[PDB]
RNA sequence: UUGACAUUGUGAAGAGACAUAGUUUC
RNA sequence: GUUCUUUGUAAAGUGCCUUCGAAGAGUCGAGUUGUUUGGGAAUGCAGCUCUAAGUGGGUGGUAAAUUCCAUCUAAAGCUAA
RNA sequence: UUGACCUCAAAUCAGGUAGGAGUACCCGCUGAACUUAAGCAUAUCAAUAAGCGGAGGAAAAGAAACCAACCGGGAUUGCCUUAGUAACGGCGAGUGAAGCGGCAAAAGCUCAAAUUUGAAAUCUGGUACCUUCGGUGCCCGAGUUGUAAUUUGGAGAGGG
């Protein structure tokens, strides 16, 4: 960061000789893994698509990734999970019925 | 973890197992790992050969 | 291990295989008595991470509880008082339906102690639960330093006092600014704020 | 919850006891107080530490 | 104490000082602040203009100590040096040795200008200065060192 | 119920407050019980001193940061620079805190030096039997005080570059006020076709 | 009392869109 | 304080290199209803409908879209003063 | 024909446990109105009384999905303060917390998710003896639909 040294302004704060401590593993709680990547990919081709997911990719192909997000935002919690869901569907299509 | 480590040459899966979930993924797993498997009548007969009441897999 | 697949499979409730399962099991459960003992966890992955172990002294019980609101009982809807209290039909009951599920078996097994519970199935009329219990007088449990805390009498009927995980949720027990009203436990923290503290040399 | 004790400012508290000490000389006060002191040598009355 | 109370003096007089005509009743005005807009309004405006209605912005979750900025005028300043050390510094008003006054360390956040410090140079370290406070410091040949 | 010219009081006794009055008649009582508590414990606790070693720490926010104050525990880093592990330091009367981080070297060293002096100034009796009776010091807090680090010198040469202090704040204030806009005009003028 | 959503699944005919292949909805 | 058995071909701590690093779902979350809170485009709680993710998730006391930042690691558990 | 298995039964089957009491204090549910507003419904009384379930010598809370925005702090509980403040409110009558700071007491941790797989290494019970809050030998039994060791994010695990 490097605080400016004054009590207002942009980087406002006291100058101190700084450290950057050792990273905590609890910061990596999200991280995927090779173990869970395999299992989730495996159960996906086991259990397949859910009703709202089928109507989502057909909405994508025949409407696109705007009206998709708008639907998936109503379906899921909100606009960001809807973003990341439509993307997960894009890669359902691409990797499968294509290449 | 055997099937995952490709160490199994044959897997016998029961046709029973009332929480069928414990098993259903094994056909997929054995397939993706190239392990040959078979669905055997008698989860209890898998037990006898292993000295349990019911073995659910051998 | 197997348990990692069950976990991930169960997170597809709308998948074609699980909602065949969901559809058959919920018919069977509804035939059986509203409280009936369960031979094994039908979710051995779920019981497992809630504290269950397959060993003598652990009991699994399956219970129905009717869904929906609590209709304020009252004869004929007549409330006798101010109109803000006139409601009958839309009132919601601060304890979860799962809390009721623990409580009804925890009574049916009075010698057990309720450890945790988990959701299994629901139709429109019922939610279904599997409650995991422990016999505190069974010697496998009285030994076993991991579980014998459950034997101490402080833990008698934890589910009736809101000490299970669900009871803790509905009591609103969590740290931070969203829980100020209910944290140290709501009525206690109320009483604290409403106590007059008079010292010997008045401040 | 009636008021029982009473707060006195530490300093005035001291002033009071100072005043009270200073009056343990002044044989007229000790006399006016009870205290049969006519037959004693001198005030303040100081005594061997051996006591 | 009760023996000095005026109710001891009222014993034997019928009405306890409370009047025969208009008595001492429970709550003739109503209770508390009732009627601030109606029967008690002549007392409310005059003695409390501004009581009713709002002004300005709400601030949700406003933590005092965000705004903590104690204020210290040049009027004092020099009081922040113990008097033994102090007098030593007034004489020998100089560069090359000038007293460092950490006003943050003294518990203050801003230096204002009330007025008149002697001509001794000072090094004043503070978080904030008024414009006049600092001009005056300069006119004695001192400076301000902004800290945080 | 409103008369004369008087402050408007807000006295909340409209609930049943007499029910919840707490008169501390037991002040003197509980002070004794607390003195006895400590005494009974100092005895049970062998020569050990009733309290644990606590780190130097800089107090939070804008109001208190000028002061340094005793923290909870010693941060696995600081424990390690003083050449002992967490598990053992806990048995030695040093408090360890897995949650506190070191972003500041000056404090980091202060706590390692604090750990150094503590290790030197204590004796750790053998596991065996002997217990060579050592006469407890009761504090740690008193033996190892936490003092405000000196930031400067009394007097020193005046350096005026003539840049006005005050208006160095006036300007620092501004640069942050308009930082967002003047970035939008950089965006908007990059779009010059 | 009326509507919607949930409990709610299987066919078949007929309407309905990517715009006259069948995933879908009445 | 003493005193009898050595638990052991047992158990534990620490330095470097390397590969990994499993982490709780009808939950989190959303809508709506009711209640509650100082909590204010919604403080908690519950009903019903919707229902996730894994460089994810939660919070950051004014709703929203975009871009960043800080801070923890939920949906399992014990514990004296 | 015989023997298992799953699930469901019955015994005055072998051994246990629950009820009721009390309830000042404690954990929950449920839930008023009198009252105040000079009338009155939102509000207030009050998240109070009465009603119901459940503990202990304390209960509960507790090792952060915390606070913060600082040079950052660091489980919980409580006191002094924050403060009759921020805020809520026919913005009326009224209501009303939190972060920082001082003090009291201080204490930390364990599971789920991992192939022991060159050896279920674990456990209730019965029984005989013994140095009996237990140990050991042996047999039924539990348990692989997972009982031990190992690991809990502060980490930690497999290699060298
Ligand atoms: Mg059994
Ligand atoms: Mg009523
Ligand atoms: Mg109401
Ligand atoms: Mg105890
Ligand atoms: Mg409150
Ligand atoms: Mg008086
Ligand atoms: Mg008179
Ligand atoms: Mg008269
Ligand atoms: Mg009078
Ligand atoms: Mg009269
Ligand atoms: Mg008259
Ligand atoms: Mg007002
Ligand atoms: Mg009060
Ligand atoms: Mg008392
Ligand atoms: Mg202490
Ligand atoms: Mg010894
Ligand atoms: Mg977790
Ligand atoms: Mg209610
Ligand atoms: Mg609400
Ligand atoms: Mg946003
Ligand atoms: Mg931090
Ligand atoms: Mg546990
Ligand atoms: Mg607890
Ligand atoms: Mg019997
Ligand atoms: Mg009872
Ligand atoms: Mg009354
Ligand atoms: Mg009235
Ligand atoms: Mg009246
Ligand atoms: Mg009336
Ligand atoms: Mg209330
Ligand atoms: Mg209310
Ligand atoms: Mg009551
Ligand atoms: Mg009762
Ligand atoms: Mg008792
Ligand atoms: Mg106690
Ligand atoms: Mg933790
Ligand atoms: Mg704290
Ligand atoms: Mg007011
Ligand atoms: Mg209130």
């Amino acid at each position: 960061t490097v605080k400016t040294g004054i009590a207002i302004g942009l980087n406002k704060g006291k100058k101190v000789t700084s450290m950057t401590p050792a990273p905590k593993i609890s910061y990596k709680k999200g991280a995927a893994s090779n173990r869970t990547k395999f299992v989730r990919s495996l159960v996906r081709e086991i259990a397949g698509l859910s009703p709202y997911e089928r109507r989502l990719i057909d909405l994508i192909r025949n409407s696109g990734e705007k009206r998709a997000r708008k639907v998936a935002k109503k379906r899921l919690g909100s606009f960001t999970r809807a973003k990341a869901k439509v993307e997960e569907m894009n890669n359902i299509i691409a990797a499968s019925r294509r290449h | 973890a055997l099937i995952e480590n490709k160490k199994a040459k044959l897997v016998l899966i029961a046709n029973d197992v009332d929480p069928i979930e414990l098993v259903v993924f094994l056909p997929a797993l054995c397939k993706k790992m190239g392990v040959p498997y078979a669905i055997v009548k008698g989860k209890a007969r898998l037990g006898t050969l292993v000295n349990q009441k019911t073995s659910a897999v051998a | 291990g197997a348990y990692k697949y069950l976990e991930e499979l169960q997170r597809k409730k709308q998948s074609d295989v699980l909602r065949f399962l969901q559809r058959v099991r919920v018919w069977e459960y509804r035939q059986k008595n509203v409280i009936h003992r369960a031979a094994r966890p039908t979710r051995p992955d779920k019981a497992r991470r809630l504290g269950y172990k397959a060993k003598q002294g652990f009991v699994i019980y399956r219970v129905r509880v009717r869904r929906g609101n609590r209709k304020r009982p009252v004869p004929k809807g007549a409330t006798y008082g101010k109109p803000t209290n006139q409601g009958v039909n839309e009132l919601k009951y601060q304890r979860s339906l799962r809390a009721t599920a623990e409580e009804r078996v925890g009574r049916r097994a009075a010698n057990l102690r309720v450890l945790n519970s988990y959701w299994v199935n629901q139709d429109s009329t019922y939610k279904y639960f599997e409650v995991i219990l422990v016999d505190p007088q069974h010697k496998a449990i009285r030994r076993d330093a991991r579980y014998n805390w459950i034997c101490d009498p402080v833990h008698k009927h934890r589910e009736a006092r809101g000490l299970t995980a669900t009871g803790k949720k509905s009591r609103g027990i969590n740290k931070g600014h969203k829980f100020n009203n209910t944290k140290a436990g709501r009525r206690k923290t109320w009483k604290r704020q409403n106590t007059l503290s008079l010292w010997r040399y008045r401040k | 919850w009636r008021k029982w004790n009473v707060k006195v400012n530490h300093n005035e508290k001291r002033y009071a006891t100072a005043s009270a000490i200073a009056a343990t000389a002044v044989a007229s006060l000790v006399l006016a107080r009870g205290h049969r002191v006519e037959k004693i040598p001198e005030i303040p009355l100081v005594v061997s530490t051996d006591l | 104490p009760s023996r000095f109370t005026k109710t001891r003096k009222h014993r034997g007089h019928v009405s306890a000082g409370k009047g025969r005509i208009g008595k001492h009743r429970k709550h003739p005005g109503g209770r508390g602040m009732a009627g601030g807009q109606h029967h008690h309004r002549i007392n409310m405006d005059k003695y409390h203009p501004g009581y009713f209605g709002k002004v300005g912005m709400r601030y949700f979750h406003k933590q005092q100590a965000h705004f903590w900025k104690p204020v210290l005028n040049l009027d004092k300043l020099w009081t922040l040096i113990p008097e033994d050390k102090r007098d030593q510094y007034l004489k020998s008003a100089s560069k090359e040795t000038a007293p460092v006054i950490d006003t943050l360390a003294a518990g203050y956040g801003k230096i204002l200008g009330k007025g008149r410090i002697p001509n001794v140079p000072v090094i004043v370290k503070a978080r904030f200065v008024s414009k006049l406070a600092e001009e005056k410091i300069r006119a004695a040949g001192g400076v301000v060192e902004l800290i945080a | 119920a409103i008369s004369k010219n008087l402050p408007i009081l807000k006295n909340h006794f409209r609930k049943h407050w007499q029910e919840r009055v707490k008169v501390h008649f037991d002040q003197a009582g509980k002070k004794v019980s607390r003195r006895n508590a400590r005494a009974t414990r100092a005895a049970k606790i062998a020569p050990r001193p009733l309290d644990l070693l606590r780190p130097v720490v800089r107090a939070p926010t804008v109001k208190y940061n000028r002061k340094v104050r005793a923290g909870r525990g010693f941060t696995l880093a600081e424990v390690k620079a003083a050449g002992l592990t967490a598990a053992y330091a806990r048995t030695i009367g040093i408090a360890v805190d897995h949650r506190r981080q070191n972003r500041n070297q000056e404090i980091f060293d202060a706590n390692v030096q604090r750990l150094k002096e503590y290790q030197s100034k204590i004796i750790v009796f053998p596991r065996n039997g002997k217990a060579p009776e050592a006469e407890q010091v009761l504090s740690a807090a008193a033996t190892f005080p936490i003092a405000q680090p000196a930031t400067d010198v009394e007097a020193r040469a005046v350096q005026d570059n003539g840049e006005s202090a005050f208006r160095t704040l006036r300007l620092a204030r501004s640069e942050k006020k308009f930082r967002g806009i003047r970035e939008k005009r950089a965006r908007e003028k990059a779009e010059a076709e």
